[PDB]
Parts: C-alpha cells; structure tokens; sequence
C-alpha cells in the first residue's frame, strides 16, 4: 500500500553515507574563489568587453 | 506706494515658481515612469505642458508689464506675447474639456471605452485641440484680424509702450466662445451625466447590500468645476460685457480677473494628478 | 498497519539525528573570515516591450542573447537581447501558461500552463511539433534535458521524463505530497532537483526514477528552485519571505537568507555564475541580491511596476533578466 | 549586414500583429466560473453556451469563460479578470459532502477563502445560487429544519426591505433570503469597496442569466472606472 511504499523510501533514503558539512563548506568556498576571476555580475565590466551597454 | 509694488512683484514671482514648479513636478512624474504613461494621462501630460508654457511665457512677461507700467521689448514681440496666452489659454480649457468627455465616455459606456480609446488616437486627439487653440490665437493676431478701429487703441498699436489688448466684437465673441463658452457646456453637461450615473450605482449599492454595514461625488465635482468656473467665468464675462459696452468696467478689473484666470493654472496639477499613484511617484522623485 | 508507522516514525528520527551529527559547524562561522563583495549595484541596460499581459517565466538561449518569455496574452516572444528586438511570436491553443524554456541545441521552444497538454514548438523549420499529455494538473515548469526529451513539473505531485520523438512518458516521479511549483536541472543530465508546494523539496535521479534526498528546512511552500553552478548544492525560494540553501553532500541546509524588513514571499531564484550572487525575486515589487556565502543584501534591483515572477541568469553569466507581472521585461547588469 | 534590416522588417511585422492582438484582447472581456461540482456548474455553463473555454458574445461585446477542472495555486493566474462567478448549490444545506460536512457551508468556506485571497483583493464576483427549485420543495415540504443545520437561522427574521418574488411563499422567500444573507455577510466584512458581490438566485429553467452576466459586468466595469477617478 502507500505506507510501505513510503516506508521503504525512507529505509533506502537515510543509508547514504553524509560528508562532514565542514568539507562541503570549505568546497564551495573554494569553488566561489577560484571562479570569482571570471564572474561579470560580481565585478565590474569594461565597456568594450560589455556587450549590453 | 513702493511697498505695494515690493508686495505685488513678490506675490507674482511666488505665483510664478508655484505653477512652474507643479508643472515640470507633473511633467516629469509622466515621462519618467512607465506606469504613468496610460491614454487618458496623455491628455494630463498634454495640460501640463500648457500650463507650463503659460506660466515660463505670459506670467513673467505680464507681471513685468504690470511692474513697470510699459512694454519695454518690441511691438512684434506683444503680439507674439498675446498669441501665446491666448493659445495657452485656449487649450488649457479645452484639454480639461477633453478630459471630461474622456472620464464621461469612460463611465457612461464602461464596454466601449476600452476599445474607442487607443494611444494613437490619444495622440491624434491631443494633436487636434492643440491645432484648434492656435488657429483662435495664432491666425488672427498674426494676420491682425482682431486689429479694432478704435482711436486711441490704433494710436497706440504704433506706439511701443502701448501693449493692453485690444479688441472689436467678432474676434472677441468668437475667441471667447470657442475657448470657455463651449467647453463650458460640454464639461457642464458630461459632469450631469456622470453624477447621474454615480447616483444610480450608489441607489443600486443601497439596494444590494445596503442593510449590512453621495458626498464623495460632490465634492469631487466641486473641487473639479468649482476650481474652474470660479477663475475662468468672471473674466470672459466681463469679457463680453466691456466689448459689448466701452465704458461698461474699468481695466484693472479686467486685468485682475485676467490674472485669476493665470493663476488658475497652479490649481490644476492639484485638482487633477491627485493620484495614489501619482502621490507615490511625488514621494519617490523627493 | 500502525505497526508500519511507527517504523517510518524511526527511520525519520534516525534520519534526523545523523544529520545533525553531520553539522559540526554551520557554514556561517567557516566563511566567516572571507572578505564581503560590497554593495553591487545593477541598471536596466534594456527593457523589453511588446508584452500584452503579466509574464510568469523566462529562460535564457544556450547562448547569452537569445530570450523566450510566456505571457497570458497567448504568445511566447523570442527576443533578441544585444538588440532589444523581436525574432518570432508563436500564438497558442490555451490563453493561459506557466512555463517555458530554450533547448540547448537553439531549436525548441517548450511552453506548458493550465492546460495540462506540454507544447513543443519548432523554432528551425513555428508549427506545434509535439502535443505531450498524460499529466492531470498544469505544468509549473519543463526544461531541456537534450533536444529529444524533456521533464515536467506537473500539478498532480508527479515530474515525469518525456520523450519528444515518442510523445508518452517514459518515467514518471511520485512521491511529493503537494503540487509541484518548481524544478531545475543540473549541469549534468543525470541529476535534477523540484520543488514542491509542501515543505519538503525532494532530489531526483534520472537514471533510476527513485528519490535519493528530502529537505525539509522549509515551512511554507516552495516557488523556485536552481542548483549552484557546479551540481553539488542547490537554493529554494519558499513564500515564508525565506531562501535557504542546501547541500546534496551533506544532505542539510547550510545557510537561510531572511530580513525583517520582508515579510513577502519569493517567486524567483537564481545563482550568479561562479555561486557568489544569489538573486531571488521577491512578491514584493522589488529584486534583492543575496551574497552566497555571507547572506548580506549586497544589491537591491529595484524599477518593476508589479509583482517579479521570473529570473534568469546567462549561461556565460553575462547578465540577468526579470520578469514580472508587469507587462515589461528588464535586462539588469 | 543585412541582418539588421531582416530584423528590423521582422520587428515591424511582429510589432503590427501584437498591435492587432492587443486591439483583440482588450476588447474582450474574460470571466472565471469558480463553483462547486455538485453545484450544477456544467448546466449553467451550458445554459450560457484539462481547462474548458466558453465563448458568448452579447450586445456585440465578446465574453470569455473559463471553467477549470484542493488548495489551489492556480488562482494567482486569474489576478486579472472582469468577474468572478462562483455557483452555489441552494438546496444543498440539507446534504453532506462525500467523506461530513454541509455543502453550503463548504461554499461559504470556498467563498470566505477567495474573498479574502490576496491576489483576488480586487475582482468583483458574481454570486449564482443554483437549483432554486429544488431550495424551495425543500423548505415547503419535509422535515428539514434550517435552524438545527444553520443556528443563525432561529434569531434570523425577513428583512423588511426585502422585496420577495411574485407568487412566492413565505417560508421559502425566509429561507432564500437567509441563505443570499450569509454570502453577503461574509462579503461586506472586508473590502475597502474595490469589489463587491451581486448575488443571485437562478434556475435551470431560467434563461435570462446571460443577461443578468451581461448587466453584472457592466456594473462592475462602471464601478470600477468610479472609485478611480474619485466620485464613489
Ligand atoms: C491679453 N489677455 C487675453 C485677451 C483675450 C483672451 C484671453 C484668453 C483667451 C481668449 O480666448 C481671449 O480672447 C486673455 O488671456
């Protein structure tokens, strides 16, 4: 029925194994650094490299 | 009495910075938002540009007049400068004429105003009572119809000091009909039918729901009519009264009702961009 | 019967416990000492006119120029943004949408709405190209996994996995207890993520058609849904005036983006290119720019007469647009 | 190169058929029918005659229906539309929907939610009260009592203002009247005067309501265009 259903979700949802948030944390910083350079909305862009204005 | 002459030319500049002030407030709440811009705005915008021009042109110009009692510039010049006030004048009036019969086809027939109205024929509109205001001024100023035969009149046309205006009967009657006299009964006769309509839906609303838990249309239409009849009628009936009988009123009644009738421009943006949405672009543009 | 119940009761509060063992320090005191990106200030370089009524979505070409908006009017507009000019209009068979979307390949323009069919149209060729149907609710928003299929976010709590060529769903997903308001998908094809009118957002599998994750942070419902730019953490936009931030690693939230000064829900989110500048836009008649990392309100986009229902950011990230309920579209930088 | 010039050429093409679609669509009006499926909605629908449209024209003014078919989101798309009509079964006090509650007490709830909806502050909607006949065998015959099912009944009395139908029993204009009341309740509470409700008791064998859609929609759209400019 719709409980089992459910319940075996949950049994096969909760026995992936979990990274420490601290690494998950420290990768996203690294990846917002690393591709900082290249962000046109975070810094500033030259006229002639913006093609809007 | 030079302190009355400190106090009028005071008075006339602070009249002066009022209407130019709203004016270009007005204006440039229309132009710089998008949300404003809708077909009866155009015709708000349109009467704010004549407000506009009538308060930068014929108000400084007829308060230095009065100031010093002569025209000091050329004798082309007054009557490039009674052309503009007439053409000013003229479609003031009849801009908040056409703002009537706009608000009154837009209550009147609710299903086919969305549709008789377009932008384009906003501005098609807007272009004709602009062209009929200056073919009444314009046209016969330039081309001296409105020239009379009187003496002294004629005799100091050459003279450069001698700038008061001057009329015979047709150029009067005429230009004072098309510009107040018409739109007068055609506002007088719209504003009837809305508050007619209005009446009606309060009577239904009492009807429906009227148990459970027309003042309002009164005294909007007083703060509509009442701001124009009361600064425009006295003066194009004295008006027709002195060019009907020469010695019938004195110039200085006429040229203070004229000035009511300038002054009545300052009345407008408040009579008429009284908007939440206007007040709220006001606040933003502070 | 019952017996079951308390089973998933468990399984829960194991799931529950391990997560918060997981946390052993929330990403604020790690970023913490990072440098803040300052106030960032956008202009309207081109507004798009030519819209009839309230736009609800958008989604950017594969490349930085192309545009696709669905209105109420009945016509999806292809703009051209370097020029603020229109290249096609398509009329359609229901007045009313919800969503549209670009194929990666430039060619097809997908667009759904309270009609519960899903409508293909052939920009190389405008004619309807395919006429999906089979879901029992409106469509809240598809999107191009590839040229030949598609996946839909349907009222009727089930996002399925079309195909074009076929027309029949090939996998349908089931599982979320409310309708479906939002989806988007990952960098890769194999992994996407919705967002569902319950509180729980659920990550899905394409490969297997079973649920790996549930989020529940959220209290309200979810409106928008997008991943970080590089597939391992994702945002939602709930109508509780909270945006908050998860990790698919950790399998918690890490960060939730919240003002006093908001009591209004959020209709739109998107991540900047590189995952710095978090764009939400808010039920309010304004856009606020959230930092990433820090959950400062670096920039506020603020000029749109009405309620902001959709958001974009390029491919490139050369730029985003909005678009809101106001008949105007608006291309910020 | 040319480029440009095909694109301005396909502007100029696309920017004059958006100009006559705009001309279209204003032109017309739209109307959402939001009611209850045991309410008779599809009868009444035919009457006027995923997502079902209805296209009626009257005194060369294009209406627009739609009739859709739980909480339900959908109703932010209809933020913009002339009138709201809601059907409402009469004769439903008496019954229990499916799984119980009363069926005119569901509707008030419906009607209460949609009223009060923040997307829905300024449209109008129009009140149906379907199957009129069926209200009124109802309350003549069979024991049926409105007060144990409705409380307010009891201390409720017929309005003086009220004006009943000609030929019409006592019990039934009471009960009619009653039952127009609460909806009307629940609608003046709230609301600054930006939308209203104009209920109405209807039949299947009426044929008039077009009319009464037609009138309806003109009184909303003059209101409307009233509270704008100041004068209600
Ligand atoms: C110089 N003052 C003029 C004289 C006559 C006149 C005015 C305005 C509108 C008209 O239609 C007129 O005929 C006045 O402003």
């Amino acid at each position: 029925a719709q409980a089992r259903k459910l319940v075996e979700q949950l049994k096969m949802e909760a026995n992936i194994d979990r990274i420490k948030v601290s690494k998950a944390a420290a990768d996203l910083m690294a990846y917002c650094e690393a591709h900082a350079k290249e962000d046109p909305l975070l810094t500033p862009v030259p006229a002639s490299e913006n093609p809007f204005r | 009495d030079e302190v009355w002459v400190v106090g009028m030319g005071i008075v006339m500049s602070l009249i002066v910075l009022a209407i130019v002030f709203g004016n270009v407030l007005v204006i440039t709440a229309i132009a710089k938002f998008e949300r404003l811009q809708t077909v009866t705005n155009y015709f708000i915008t349109s009467l704010a540009c004549a407000d506009l021009v009538m308060g930068l042109a014929v108000v400084p110009f007829g308060a230095a007049h009065i100031l010093t009692k002569t025209w000091t510039f050329g004798n082309f010049w007054c009557e490039f400068w009674t052309s503009i006030d007439v053409l000013c004048v003229t479609a003031s009036i009849e801009t908040l004429c056409v703002i009537a019969v706009d608000r009154y086809f837009a209550i009147t027939s609710p299903f086919k105003y969305q549709s008789l109205l377009t932008k384009n024929k906003a501005r098609v509109i807007i272009l004709m009572v602009w062209i009929v205001s200056g073919l009444t001024s314009f046209l016969p100023i330039q081309m001296h119809w409105y020239r009379a035969t009187h003496q002294e009149a004629i005799n100091c046309y050459a003279e450069e000091t001698c700038c008061d205006f001057f009329t015979n009967q047709a150029y009067a009657i005429a230009s004072s009909i098309v510009s107040f006299y018409v739109p007068l009964v055609i506002m007088v006769f719209v504003y009837s039918r809305v508050f007619q309509e209005a009446k009606r839906q309060l009577q239904k609303i009492d009807k429906s729901e009227g148990r459970f838990h027309e003042h309002k249309a009164l005294k909007t239409l007083g703060i509509i009519m009442g701001t124009f009849t009361l600064c425009w009628l006295p003066f194009f009936i004295v008006n027709i009264v002195h060019v009907i009988q020469d010695n019938l009123i004195r110039k200085e009644v006429y040229i203070l009702l004229n000035w009511i009738g300038y002054v009545n421009s300052g009345f407008n943006p408040l009579i008429y961009c009284r908007s939440p949405d206007f007040r709220i672009a006001f606040q933003e543009l502070l | 019967l019952d017996q079951l119940r308390q089973e998933a009761e468990q399984l829960k509060n194991q799931i529950r416990d391990a997560r918060k063992a997981c946390a052993d320090a929330t990403l604020s005191q790690i970023t913490n000492n990072i440098d803040p990106v300052g106030r960032i200030q956008m202009r309207t370089r081109r507004t798009l006119r030519g819209h009839l009524a309230k736009i609800y979505a958008m989604h950017w070409g594969t490349d930085s120029r192309l545009l696709v908006s669905a209105s109420q009017d009945g016509k999806l507009i292809i703009w051209d943004s370097y020029t603020t000019n229109k290249v096609h209009a398509i009329p359609l068979r229901s007045s009313w949408v919800m969503t549209c979307a670009y194929a990666p390949s430039g060619n097809y323009v997908a667009c759904g709405g309270l009609d519960n069919i899903c409508s293909i149209y052939n920009l190389k060729t405008v004619r309807v190209s395919r006429e999906l149907a089979g879901h029992t609710g409106y469509l809240s928003c598809c999107r191009f996994l590839d040229d030949n299929q598609i996946v839909t976010s349907s009222g009727d709590t089930t996002c399925a996995l079309w195909d074009i060529e076929t027309g029949q769903q090939t996998t349908t997903f089931t599982g979320h207890t409310g309708d479906v308001m939002s989806l988007s998908l990952a960098p890769d094809t194999r992994l996407f993520v919705s967002g569902a009118c319950d509180a729980s957002a659920k990550l899905w599998d394409v490969r297997e058609g079973m649920c790996r994750q549930t989020f529940t942070g959220h209290e309200s419902d979810i409106n928008a849904i997008c991943f970080f730019p590089n597939g391992n953490a994702f945002a939602t936009g709930s109508d509780d005036a909270t945006c908050r931030l998860f990790d698919l690693r950790a399998d918690q939230e890490l960060m939730t983006y919240s003002h006093d000064n908001i009591i209004c829900g959020i209709t739109s989110v998107s991540f900047s290119k590189s995952g710095r500048l978090l764009l939400a836009g808010y039920d309010d008649f304004n856009c606020n720019v959230w930092d990433a990392l820090k959950a400062d309100r670096a920039g506020v986009l603020a000029g749109h007469d009405n309620r902001v229902s959709c958001l974009g950011v390029t491919d490139d990230g050369m730029a985003v647009a909005t678009g809101s309920w106001d008949s105007f579209l608006k291309i910020w930088n | 190169r040319n480029e440009e010039k095909a694109q301005r050429e396909a502007n100029k093409k696309i920017e004059k058929q958006l100009q006559k679609d705009k001309q279209v669509y204003r032109a017309t009006h739209r109307l959402l029918l939001l009611g209850a499926g045991e309410s008779g909605k599809s009868t009444i629908v035919k009457q006027m005659r995923g997502i079902f449209e209805t296209k009626f024209q009257v005194d060369k003014v294009n209406f627009h229906m739609f009739d859709v078919g739980e909480r339900r989101k959908w109703i932010q798309c209809f933020n913009d539309v002339t009138a709201i009509i809601f059907v409402v079964a009469s004769s439903s006090y008496n019954m229990v929907i499916r799984e119980q509650t009363n069926r005119l007490q569901e509707a008030l709830n419906l009607f209460k939610s949609i009223w009060n909806n923040r997307w829905l502050r300024t449209i109008s909607v129009i009140l149906f009260l379907n199957k009129q006949d069926l209200l009124a065998e109802k309350v003549l015959a069979g024991k049926s009592k409105i007060e144990d099912y409705f409380p307010e009944f009891a201390r409720y009395t017929t309005p003086e203002d009220a004006t009943p139908e000609p030929g019409e029993d006592p019990r039934v204009t009471r009960a009619k009247y009653f039952i127009r009341d609460e909806f009307l309740r629940i609608s003046t509470a709230s609301g600054d005067g930006r939308h209203y409700c104009y209920p109405h008791f209807t039949c299947a064998v009426d044929t008039e309501n077009i009319r009464r859609v037609f009138n309806d929609c003109r009184d909303i759209i003059q209101r409307m265009h009233l509270r704008q400019y100041e004068l209600l």
